[PDB]
This record gives structure tokens, C-alpha cells and sequence, in this order.
């Protein structure tokens, strides 16, 4: 397992993006609600009523049955508008925070396979230094037994043995823990990875911060952010500003009414005024609506909304500068991690000529097996640094790309043709 | 009207045979199927396992190291099947932009109740439950879920 | 004071669980008022009109008072059955959050507790060295005095000694600040704590972690809530899709009027048609109401229903995954902790062994005071860090039981025996 | 350029403290339309309405076309004026935030101001190492040359320059870094600032932390805001509770109607009844209401705000301990920063004592060039060293300022006392 | 109509007697008799200091220390005694979870006011006296709130 | 009917002459002016420029490094002239507690555009325009910002 094939599942099976997508679906959705009160609205609704007098009204008894079917439909009303408006530019935002999230998956899947490598090497490294330390443990106790040294040495070295087995440990805990969150980003586990190839890894210089600017500059998610933030505070400037505005709506009903009368009074010489009816009326009618003077009402929201836009300006000021300066330390990074990968590299070097010394110096006789062993702790412990630099340089480039809100799949094919042989991420299959 | 664009492409890639679908409709067929024939085996349920859990559940078949584990039961909290089963109702999904959906399942067996918790993902068109979770108390044996119960 | 009275105090005076109890306390209780809209609603409304007629009524004036009794109660109208449902939701998981605060309580307080401890033990090291590094500087400075070393060597002794004293400074000043959190805490000042046994201290092996797992399944806190969480989901869903259904609601009223007329027109031949009313009526009535297509809106409403649902169960899904790692975890750090133990054992043996050398060796005459007293100072180095494993042991066995959602004072009190010797903390009573 | 006019600039162009600005002026613009419900509110609608028979009413046809200016005000409702008040004590504790995100500010300002200064002093050390270094380096190279030493002490030279190369490259950075956080702090370019002078600077003990408590206590922004929001919870209640007053409406207005009626049976002998109406209607009337049992709702609402209540309490008495701990943690600081002053210079001095003597016997013919080279290295680092401390010191300074709520100016300008030498910020120019 | 069970359980282990209850109410009490008498006495305002203020009181008497703090006024941010007090109001506390009541009590001296800051805890089933936290200006003496003024 | 009292004091010190104001307004004459007269010539700009972009360009031209940059445009993604300019609105400024406030102003060539953007700042009692930042696709020159072109 590489790593294109590692973030192909965890895009897959991953339960932070599959949120988002959700949210970013219901914003999306909330459009056709925003525009339902535009399209014309009806409703049924039928009712009865029982009425006895009193006092002057005395012996006098109604009935009364209704059933209306009513059709309401607006014709010039801007808030609904406006309202459709700013649902659209909030699923606008919205979507822009996804893509973010996406950005996010790739770099986290990124950094926690290269932690697992770095975890492996480390426990390679401690596993020599235990043995080292273990063979100088057994040298001092023979030095002992026929009598060299105090026995101040032989209980030093039996606390420096039992401080590199706790080490071991804790390296051993450090890289299952590193295989627990690798597991956890991507819903499955992995018992085996790609490593780094020493001959087809070449490190190669960035491109001119002043380019790298240019692009973050139009291309930056957190940019288009701010900016389309800011445009939805104009909007909810004119939305408040529309209260001046009149309104104007169209009714039709159709309604039934059956009336019975009853009651002493009622039957009487009454004649044509107490009878029961049947009643129909097709109403239709319009309305028209124009608010004058509410107090402050719309001025102080009118005042409320321009405070609101110039806040949203100023956060889309501190956005740029924030993004600038980002840019920055991130260009400035990967020269930094270069130098060190020089550096690595030169130790790597020496230390390897080291270990030679030691064991030419062993081969002729004027060596001892300790020597040499301490000299091959200290080349793991080099090839772990140089090696961990390695993977920092790998990150910063991911980084690098998403600075410029460009990060996406093709950058992890690119890299991941650094990656060649399969190592075990078993811990007594690495070291036992 | 205007309709939602789904933010995934394909989360596809399904390998064996599938039910037509339905998240509580595919778990209800699952138990019901669990409870008329009273057999259990694994390779009748190979249209309900997803694409790992059969590969597990084979692979621990023939490891020989949890035999007491599948021959009582491997689906449930008890060692004996239920006598009724009731999934969770899951009011239908929107696009194909959902996995990783656990429904807590009521089982009664005599006068008892469990109520375990099944996983269920997309992986393909359809829908197929894995995991499974043992959510009741007095646990069948091992540990968890049944991944990790199997798990090496 | 012993662990258990710091917690009851603790308990008794914490200006955080409080503040959680409140809110819970107000959760459960917006089930009545959820509930209210149910009962039914009576009321008493009055009112006086004086209408002046215009155009065609010219001379025409009315003077009308009224005062009616209003009692409406709902019949069927099951989306408020539903708004009581999601409040007991919403209370039940307001409980579970209180649980979680209850079981942080018990976490901070323990780890200020044992940090108390760490800092006295630090502060006794510091002055050890100090000690011993004054009479380094004075015996350095004899040595100049009668002639035996250059004026430098005095200079770098008295370097030493001055940073020796900003270190014995800081030490102080942090046992003051953690004395003061743990009055933070409990709100009172313990001038007297309990410190720990060495011999009634044993380290247990942990239970296997499938055991562990087993339980924080069906036991964790964070589980509970996220199921909880995906239920209110559901029922949110319902409650959404319940919006088609009618309504239905019955009235009652008891209301008076007394109108009066008056003006040129009034005084006329009408007769009959324009008098005084002194009306009553007793009115009941029943009303029915079915919503037809409104747009998108309850459609829309639902689909916005369901992707909430979708999210929610992708938040469980997340917590479950982040409770497994998390024990994991916990699992492997008692791990460690148990061989850092061993070996930080292992290191005060050392060392006592060499302050024994060290101090047969000034007694037979090969040796000066200053070896002693760095062997004393090396000594309590040793003695310090075993002492913080420990307390950092005691804490993670604290953390494997809270990660379960099990945490409670029967863990503190297993701990307690363990806290036998009391031990002052005032800087200058233990380090004048 | 010192601190001064570096803040001044900073607190006129600074897109974080404008966006709190225009947040406060919005809460503050809220209380006209708090108070616009209570001011008068006045309207004018008209309408159009065309009704057609049916059923008994068959061809009967209908008209009738209204337009009406309507007043309303209210007479007596307590609502309005609560939540007039309530606006007017969330404006006021908005105030206390924006005062906060000063202080804030000026912290920030003054901390960014002063990570130049330790940048530039980390890179002339690291400059000066270098040096040492590769004279190091070259004299190992000659030694081989010459043949002197075996070439694994020429690989290690070479790994110790690379390694210093590396390092000088990450100081670097880390001086670009420390501008551009100070270019988005401020806004500008400063390509010069001023340095410490050593002449001017002296450290002063501060007063008693028992006066420090007695200010802090009666002006911490932090516990003022804290009590604000218990009134506002307290004026919560009351609004709350005044849900059981009845309230009391005036009402005018003057409408128009004329309706028609046509169609079939209104030709004919209904004469009067059954005619053309030109209406005029000026009506003024009162309305009350009085609000009777409503099932739970007010009493359950009550119970809500008295819980809310006591949480506002709790949270008061949690930001005064918070504020208590903070004080002397200050305090402690303080002391602990002069304690370590002193020692560094202490420390500086023997460097310098050091340098002497190896200079000394470079000069007389005992010594090389690069022992005096590293005495160099090593005096260089002391200085570094102990000018952050001192930076620290008036951080610190500045700090116990800030926790009794008294910070602005006044102390930059007692600050910009030390600060009169200016050096340049050019990496190029410090370090070529 | 359902009713809220409360978080806490006991609440209590209180020693001394105590007013029957009221934080405002205790507050008001004890200001009254403060004026009634001029005395200014600890020995008979136990009812109202809690448990430790009480103690920590008489040590501090017994110390010979703060005698002067003690004489003039150690309730109040002025050494004098006020003409009239009047202390926030508080619409009662619902069940038994709730301590750490801070009250901001309205003194009146002749056409002066300070308004210092009193604590209401319960400590068993009545409420009690603790802290003052002096939050007027020019205050009386030491510091901050009396704890901190006595405290060692 | 209260008012809003403004947080700031100041938010002055300006040299240089200035137009009246009005964000978009100067934002819109700025533009008027550069189509107006086809020279694009930084001295008779000066009220438009606030107070630090005038010296800033006026050292770039007499630096003799960035030529090629001042010749063809300096204020626009786009070497040469636009056809009509449509500065984004801005419904009045409250108060004076406002800078930094950036417009996305609408260019458009012959059948093209780029919607580049601008900076208004107060620097006094009006308003004056700052930094431009190149937003559009084939950037003129440079990088970004004109002042990240122009700064050393």
C-alpha cells in the first residue's frame, strides 16, 4: 500500500468529509425553501360554529358551517428576493468551506502515513541501541566477575540497560499508536506500506515567492471566502435597506356557508330576516401594502447592516494579510529543510565512515565488538534523522501547494513516485 | 426547481452480489433471513457481508483459532438467536453522498431485550451492513464489535 | 488532607459544575413549557371604540364597548407532541454532558492534587543543589585565596552559584502557583497534604484491552451522547415531515357589548335600525384547518431534515472511532508507564549505591565533602523523577477509567490508600 | 522607529480592532430599534376586491374598494421598556469586549516589537559561530594536509560546518518571520528599529501583590463584564416575569370605501338595500388585554431565568478566582524574571572574563586564533541570552499591567525610554 | 406538570445556627443589625459568617495582628459605619444546586456610596455571609476581598 | 433619538491634497480620470494616491529598475487601457471608525474583463486608494499587489 492508494480509500470512508458534504447538500437545498413564499400558496379549511344570545339577544340560537378553499399569490414584494439571494451566496460560501475540507482530508491522510514511517525508523533505531547497550551491559558484568571495576559500574549499567528496554517500549507503543490514528483517518488497517526510495528522491528549488504570491492571491480558498462574505454583507445591506418598499399581494376564495337559525325569539313574525342560508362566494380581490413611519425600524437596521459590512471589510483585510504571511513562512520553509537535508545528509556520511574505522580497527585486533556496535547506533540514529527530513521536505511541498489553494490528487501522484519497496508495519515483524 | 449536485463522484467499487437496497429494508431482510433458516452460515449471507467482512469472516473460518466463536453466534450479543428483530428507521437518503450509517436493532428473545447496533455502508449502488457492534450487556465473548473480535 | 476530602471540598465548592447543573436544571424545565402550548389557553380581552362617520354617514357616531372571555384548546395537532418529545431529548443529552463535567471534575482535581507533590519534591532537589553548589563556590574560592587556580575559574563558580539561585527562585515560584490552582480549584488553602507511601504502593497489571473496549462500547459518555444525538436526528425528521398533516382546535368565548348612536342622521325616523344594543353572546365553535401545496417549503423542510440525519450519524460514527483510539492509547501509556517505573527504580538503586561509595570513601579519607554532597544531589534527582512516574502511574490509571465513562469517587478512594504521610507545603516551613 | 510610533501605526491601520469598533457601534445603533416597538407607528393600506355570488346569492354581484391610514401606539406595555433596558446593558458590555481587544492589542504590538530585537541577536551569535566554526574546519583541513589526524576527523569537521550552515539558514528565517509578523500586526514595512540601551535600563521591584489584588479586584475588565452579565441575567428575570401584566393599545384611523353591486337581482325591487355605498370612516378606539392562565409558559419561563441566573452567578465567582490566580502568577513572574537577570549577567561577566584570558594568551604566544574565536562564540551567546531576558522582563512588565485592566500608552511611553539606538533589520545588512 | 430532581445530593455538614433563609434576605439581616448596634461585635454575628470566616476571625483577634482592621470596620470598605445599606435583589434560588451568590450591596453614607460585594453560600440549608470582596473606592485597608486581608 | 459615539479619535495625519470623498465615488473618479486622459502619469494622481503609494512609486521611477512595469500600466492586471470601469458599491460609510476597505472594481477591454481590486483608506477626513492587487487571470507583471511588485 503506497499512498495514492491509502488516500483513495480514505477519501472514501471517511466520516469528516462525509459531514460536510451533508451540510453543503442541505445549504444547497435550503434554496427551495427560501423560494417557496415567491410561489403561489392554497390551503383548505373548513370550520363550525354554534352561537346562543343573551341579554338582549335572549332565546336566539345559530348554527353555522363554513368551508373555504383560499388561493394567495404575492406580485411585487423585493424581501423574498432578496432573501433567495443571500440563501444563494451562504450555499456559495458554503461549498467554499467543503473544498477547504477537502484540502484539510488530503494534507491530514498525508501526514499521518508519513508519521507511521517515521515511528518504524525510529524503533529500528532503538532495537540496536538496546543490543549495544545490553552487550556493554554483559562486558561490564565480566569485568566484574573476575574483578576490573566496582560494582558502582556494574549497577550503573544495569539502570542504563533497564532505561533503554523502557525506551524500547515507549517506541514500540509510539508506532502502534501511529498505526491507530493511520486506521483512524482511514477506516481500515494497513500492515504494510511503501517507504521512501533513496535514488529516485531529489529535492528541486520553488519557485519564486513572488509567483507563488500571484497565484495565492486569486486562487486562496480563505480569500474567496472572505470576499464572497463580504459580497453577502452588501446583500443583507440592500435586504434591510428594502423595507421601504410597498407590497402587493392577489387573494382568491371559494366558500361555502350553510346558516340555520332557532330559538324562541326566532320563531316568531320574523318572517325574512331569520332564515336559514345558503351562501356561496367566489371572492377575489388584491391588496396592496405601503409601511410609513415604525419609529426607527429600517433606518437603525439600515445602520446596523452598513456596520455589519464594514466589520465583514475589515475581515477580509486581515484574511489577505493572514494569507500573505503564509505564504511567506511556507516559501521560507523549504529552504530551511533543504539545508538541513544537506546537513543530514553530510552526518549520514561521516558517520558511516566512522563505523567503517571501527570495524577495520575491529578486524586487525585493536577493536573490541562494543565499539563497533556503538558505532552502528550511532549510523541508525543518523539514517532516522536524515530520514524524517526527508518526509518534513515531502510535507512542506504539500504545504506549499495548499498556501495557493491548488492541492488536489496529482500532487500525491507526483508524489508518490518516491515511494518503491514495501516495509512491515508489524512491530515484532520490524523488531522483535 | 433546481437539485442538489452530489459531492462524490463514484463511491462505488462493489465486487459481489448485493440486495436492491433500503438501509433498514436490507437489515430487516438480513435478519429475517437470519432467523427462517436456523443454519447461520457464512456463505448464505455473502449478498450481506460488504467486501471485507466476508474476506474476514473466511479467513477466521479457516484460521482455527475461533471456533467457538462462529459456531454459537458471530451477528449478535447472545449465543442463541432472537425470536423477533426490529431495525431502526432510516427515512430514506438523499443522493449517494452517505455511508457509515449505524441503526441500533431491537432484538427480543424470550421476554429480553438486547438492542445491538449494526454498521452500514454504500460501497457500490446498494447498501450492505458490517461491523455490527454487540450493544447489550452480558456480551456473547471477545471484545467490541465483531471486526475486532476477529481482527488479528 | 488526603485526596478524598480535597474532592468532597472540591465537589462541595466548584464554580464549573454549578454552572452545569444550571443549565441542565433549565433543560429539564423547558418540558413544561414545551408542554404548555398542549393546556389549554383562556383569557380576557376588552375594548372601546368611538367611530365617526364620513361621506354618505355624515352626522353618524357609534360608541361601542366590548369585553369577551376567550378559552381555545387544540385538539389534534400532534407537531406539539413532537416539540415535547425533542425537548426530553434535549434534556436527556444535557444529562449526559453534566455526566461528562462530573467526571472532568474528578480528573482536574486529582491532577492538581499530585502536581502539588511533584513541585514539593522539586523544590527539596533544587535546594539539595544548592547546597552543594555554594559549597563548591566556597571551596573554589579558598582555592584562589591560598593560590592554586586563575581568577576565571572563581568567575564560572560564581556563575553557577547565581543560576543555581534563579533556579531555586523559580522552583518556589512554581510550588506557589500550583498551590494556588489547587485553591482554584476547591476554593481553600491547604497549608497540608498527604504524601505517598512507598512501601504500601504496587503497580497491577491493566485487564486486557478487549475487556476495556468491551466495555467503553456501551459505556462511554461520548457514545451515549452521539447516539442520543442521531435519535433527536430522527425525531427532528419526524417532527419536519409532520407539517402535512391538519390541525384542529376548538373555541369558546363569553363576550358583551354596549353600542350607542348619536348624531343629526341618528335622530331621525329610523326607528328600529338605529338604537342602542346591549348584545351577549355565548359562542362555541370547532375549526379545522388541511395546508395543500405551499411551494417547496415541507419538502424542502424534509430533505433539509434528512441531511441532517446523514451528518449526525456521520458524527457518530466519527466518536466511535475516536473512543476506540482513545482507549488504545490510554492502554499503551500504563504500559510504559509500568517500565518507566522499573527503570527509574533501578536508577535510584544506582545512585544510592554510589552515595554509599561516595560517603565511604570521604569517611576513610580518599574523598572530599563536595563528591558527597553531589552524590546527595545526584541522589535526589533520582528519588524526584521516580516519585513523578509514580504520581504520572496513579494518573493514567485514573485516565483508563474515565476513558470507559466509569469514573467516580470509589476509584479515588483506592487511591487514597496509597496517601499516608502528610507533608507541609508551605515554601519556607519545607525549604527554609 | 521604537515602540511609540510602532504602535501608534499600529493602532491606526489594524484590521482586527476596526471590526470590533464597528461591532460595538452596531450593538450601540440596536437600542433605536429596541426602542422603535414603543415610538408610534402608522401605515396606510388600501385594496381592491371583486366578490361574486352563488348558490342563494345567485347573480349577485359585488365591488368594493378600500383604502385606510391607520396609528397605532402603545399605552402601557413593561415588554418594550425590558427589553430596552437589556439592549441598552448588552451594548454596555460590548463596550467592555472592545476595551479588552485594546489591551489586547497593544500586548501583541509590544510583543511582536521585541521578537525582532531577539531575532537579530540570534543571528549575530549564530553569525559568529559560524566563523568559529569553519576556522575550525579549515585548521582540521590543514592538519590533514600536513597529515596530523585520520579523515574521519575531517568528515566530522565537515558535518559540524554543514550542520552550522543549516542553522545559520533557519535564523535567517526565523529574522524574516519575525518582520512579516510584525508587517501584518502593523501594516508596514519597518526596515529600522530601535534597541535596547543598556545605560538606561534598570529593573525596579513592583508593589506588594496585596495592592495589586486591591486594584485588580475594582478594575479587571474581565470581572467587570462578568458582573454586567449577572444584571443582564437579573434584568432577563424581570423581563421574563413580566409576562403576567396585561397591556393597553390606542388605535386611530380614517378609511374610505366605495362599493358597488350589479349583476342580476340587485336591478330590481330592492331600491335602497341593494345600492352603490361611498363610506367614510374616523375611528379611534383602546384595547386591552389581559393574559390569563396559559398552561405552564410564564411560571416555567420564570423557573428558566432564575437557573439562568444563578449560572451568571457562578460564572462571576469562577472569572474572580481566575483573576485572583492570574494576579499572583504576574506577580511570581516578575520575581522570577529579575531573579534570572541577575544571573545572566553574571554569567555575561565571566565570559567576558574568559575572552580576556584567552586573548591574553593568544597575544603573548600560548594560544591559537581559534580559541579566541570560540571565547567569542561563547560571549556572543551570554549576551544573547541575557538581552531576552531583559525583553522579557518588560514583557513581563507590561503583563502585570494588563491583569489590573489599567494598560494603555502611558506604559509604551515609559518603555520607549530604553529603547535608543536603532539598528537595521536587514538580514543582508546584520549578517552578509 | 413534572418537577426537576436536583444534581446534588447533601449540600451540607453545617455547624452553627443561621437565619432562616434568603440570600438578600440574610444580606439585609445582617446589615440592620450591624446599624441597630454599634458595637460591631464577632461574637454575635455567628449566625451570619458561614464556618470559616468565623474561626478565621477569632484567630485573627487572638493573633494581635490586625487590630487596627478589626477595630474600625473589617465588614465594610469604609472604617466608619454606613447610614443606610441596600442589597441586590435576588428572585429566590430554585432547589439546593446552587452556592457562590455574589450580591452587590448599595451602602449610603452621608451623600456618599460605595457599593461593595458580599458572598451568599449555603453550607447545609440556610444562607451565610462570606468573603466581602471591598469594592469601593479608597478602600479601608490591606487588600482585595477580607479573606485576603487575613488570611496567612 | 441618541447617536453613536465613535470609538477612535483620530484616524488623521494627511499630507497631501485629496478629492471630497466617497469610497466608491473616488474609486469611480479615480477611473473616470485615468480613461479621461490617456497619459497614466503618477504626478497629476497624487490626490487619488494616498500618502505612501505616491512616494513608493515615485522612488520606483527614480530607481530605474522597474521601467517596463511603469510604462504600461501600474494600476490595472492589464497592459493596457481599459474601455469602462464599474467600481462595486458601497452604501455610505457610518462614523469614522472604517478603513481598509477593499472593492472588487469590474473592468472591461474590447468583449473582455478581469475584475480587479482595490483598497480604500481614510488617512484623514477622506478617502484615498491603496495597494490594487491584480485580480485577474494573466497578470500584467510582478506578482500579486502593487505594492509587493514595488517594495524591496
Amino acid at each position: 500500500e503506497n499512498l495514492m492508494q491509502v488516500y483513495q480509500q480514505a477519501r472514501l470512508s471517511n466520516p469528516e468529509l462525509r459531514k460536510s458534504a451533508a451540510d453543503r447538500d442541505a445549504a444547497f437545498e435550503k434554496i427551495n425553501e427560501a423560494r417557496s413564499p415567491l410561489l403561489p400558496q392554497l390551503g383548505l379549511g373548513a370550520d363550525y360554529t354554534y352561537s346562543n344570545g343573551y341579554r338582549d339577544a335572549n332565546g336566539i340560537n345559530s348554527n353555522a358551517t363554513s368551508a373555504s378553499l383560499q388561493l394567495t399569490q404575492s406580485i411585487f414584494d423585493m424581501s423574498k428576493w432578496r432573501a433567495l439571494t443571500l440563501q444563494e451566496k451562504a450555499a456559495g460560501i458554503q461549498d467554499v468551506t467543503y473544498q477547504t475540507d477537502q484540502q484539510t482530508l488530503i494534507l491530514n491522510t498525508a501526514t499521518a502515513y508519513f508519521n507511521v514511517l517515521n515511528a518504524i525508523d525510529v524503533l529500528s533505531y532503538t532495537q540496536a541501541q538496546k543490543e549495544a547497550i545490553y552487550r556493554q551491559l554483559d562486558q561490564t558484568t565480566q569485568r566484574f566477575n573476575v574483578g576490573l571495576v566496582a560494582i558502582t559500574d556494574v549497577q550503573n549499567a544495569r539502570a542504563q540497560y533497564d532505561t533503554v528496554l523502557a525506551n524500547e517500549v515507549t517506541a514500540r507503543n509510539n508506532l502502534d499508536n501511529a498505526v491507530e490514528q493511520l486506521r483512524q483517518i482511514t477506516g481500515n488497517y494497513y500492515p504494510e506500506l511503501a517507504a521512501l526510495n533513496v535514488e529516485n528522491f531529489k529535492t528541486d528549488k520553488p519557485q519564486p515567492v513572488n509567483a507563488l504570491l500571484k497565484e495565492a492571491e486569486k486562487r486562496n480558498l480563505s480569500l474567496l471566502q472572505a470576499r464572497l462574505s463580504q459580497d453577502l454583507a452588501r446583500e443583507q445591506i440592500r435586504q434591510a435597506q428594502d423595507g421601504h418598499l410597498p407590497t402587493l399581494d392577489l387573494t382568491a376564495s371559494t366558500g361555502i356557508s350553510d346558516t340555520s337559525y332557532s330559538g324562541s325569539k326566532t320563531r316568531g313574525a320574523a318572517g325574512t330576516q331569520y332564515d336559514d342560508s345558503n351562501m356561496g362566494q367566489n371572492k377575489v380581490g388584491l391588496s396592496f401594502s405601503l409601511p410609513i413611519y415604525q419609529g426607527g425600524m429600517v433606518n437603525s437596521q439600515v445602520k446596523q447592516a452598513q456596520y455589519n459590512f464594514v466589520g465583514a471589510s475589515e475581515q477580509l483585510e486581515s484574511a489577505h494579510r493572514s494569507v500573505v504571511q503564509t505564504v511567506r513562512s511556507s516559501f521560507n520553509n523549504i529552504n530551511a529543510s533543504i539545508s538541513s537535508i544537506n546537513a543530514y545528509k553530510q552526518a549520514v556520511v561521516s558517520a558511516q565512515s566512522s563505523l567503517d574505522a571501527m570495524e577495520a580497527g575491529y578486524s586487525v585486533g585493536t577493536r573490541t565488538i562494543v565499539d563497533v556496535l556503538d558505532a552502528t547506533t550511532t549510523l541508525y540514529n543518523a539514517k532516522q534523522e536524515l530520514a524524517n527530513a526527508r518526509y518534513n521536505y515531502l510535507i512542506n511541498q504539500l504545504n506549499i501547494k495548499s498556501a495557493l489553494g491548488t492541492l488536489n490528487e496529482q500532487d500525491l501522484l507526483a508524489l508518490n513516485n518516491a515511494l518503491s519497496k514495501p516495509v512491515s508495519t508489524n512491530p515484532e515483524n520490524v523488531a522483535p | 426547481c433546481t437539485t442538489v449536485t452530489p459531492a462524490y463522484k463514484d463511491n462505488g467499487t462493489r465486487s459481489g452480489p448485493c440486495v436492491e437496497g433500503g438501509p433498514d429494508n436490507v437489515a430487516q431482510q438480513f435478519y429475517d433471513y437470519r432467523i427462517l433458516h436456523r443454519s447461520n452460515d457464512i456463505t448464505a449471507l455473502r449478498p450481506y457481508l460488504s467486501d471485507k467482512l466476508a474476506t474476514l469472516l473466511s479467513d477466521a473460518s479457516r484460521d482455527n483459532n475461533h471456533r467457538e466463536l462462529l459456531t454459537n453466534d458471530p451477528f449478535s450479543s447472545r449465543t442463541t438467536l432472537p425470536d423477533s428483530a426490529h431495525v431502526a428507521s432510516a427515512s430514506t437518503i438523499p443522493n449517494r453522498d452517505a455511508r457509515n450509517i449505524p441503526l441500533r436493532v431491537d432484538l427480543k428473545q424470550g421476554d429480553q431485550g438486547w438492542q445491538d447496533e449494526v454498521l452500514m455502508i454504500q460501497e457500490g449502488q446498494c447498501w450492505v451492513i458490517d461491523d455490527v457492534r454487540y450493544l447489550g450487556g452480558s456480551v456473547h465473548a471477545t471484545a467490541g464489535t465483531l471486526r475486532q473480535s476477529i481482527e488479528n
